[PDB]
């Protein structure tokens, strides 16, 4: 009777509110997102324009479905040859699954040991760089299309991801929980994986403003309603 | 301008 993305509300609600029964209720929410289809949400699947992106408008935009104390939830649209680049998720559970196109997502966390003073990267580092910069390890580089499972991420494993649109536009549904909180000291930062002068590999990363090419905006969701 | 969101935490919206 209830709408998919009303039943996968009311279960993340149920997952998130490790306790006991989480086990079992994220199997369970990871099986109702296996099922999702761009179209339980009204959400055409949008296809390459192969224009130029005018400065004026975003690379990415977001269609916000829910969100309680426990978990927020939406679908991010990436244009072609867009990302969103690697950050992290403090102290946050996330699952991710790909309604239309194809996204490569890499997956890393960090390990705090110094940089060795010998140590080289191309292009080089500023000395306030060197100083910053910390080890981490990549855990996995692949694509995932709608026919791919959910993806997730925890606290302490592979909380590092970058996401990058493959051969043209591509959407996904994600669930963060909790979800962010600047003021509560859960924000989301943003960081480079240096190339010195395969996985699991160590790697070098360096925190990192939001990049000046990406952002993301708003648009309305068209889909069924999540209703309290 | 900075938005403190959900899904992005404190983002820079431009
Ligand atoms: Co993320």
């Amino acid at each position: 009777m209830a709408s998919l993305i009303q039943r996968i509300a009311r279960q993340a609600s149920l997952t998130f509110r490790m306790q006991p029964g989480f086990p079992e209720n994220l199997s369970k929410l990871k099986s109702l997102l296996t099922q999702l289809r761009a179209e339980d949400l009204n959400i055409a699947p949008r296809k390459a324009t192969l224009q130029p992106l005018p400065p004026n408008l975003p690379p990415v935009t977001y269609m916000h479905i829910y969100e309680t104390d426990g978990f927020s939830l939406g679908v991010f649209l990436l244009k072609s040859g867009t990302s969103i680049p690697l950050h992290d998720h403090p102290g946050m559970h996330g699952m991710l699954k790909v309604l239309y196109g194809t996204v490569r997502i890499s997956c890393m966390d960090k390990l705090p040991r110094a940089l060795p003073p010998e140590q080289q990267f191309e292009p080089p580092l500023q000395p306030r760089e060197r100083e910053a910069v910390r080890p981490g390890v990549l855990r996995s580089r692949a694509e995932y299309t709608e026919a791919s499972g959910p993806c997730i991420l925890t606290p302490h494993r592979d909380n590092l991801h970058q996401i990058d649109a493959v051969e043209g536009p591509a959407a996904f549904l994600d669930i963060l929980a909790p979800p962010y909180d600047p003021d509560d000291g859960r924000d989301c930062h943003y960081y480079r994986v240096l190339e010195p002068v395969d996985l699991p590999r160590e790697v070098w990363l360096l925190e990192t403003p939001q990049a000046d090419d990406f952002w993301c905006e708003g648009e309305p969701y068209p889909g069924p309603k999540v209703f309290p | 301008y900075i938005v403190k969101t959900f899904w992005l935490g404190s983002h820079r919206q431009c």
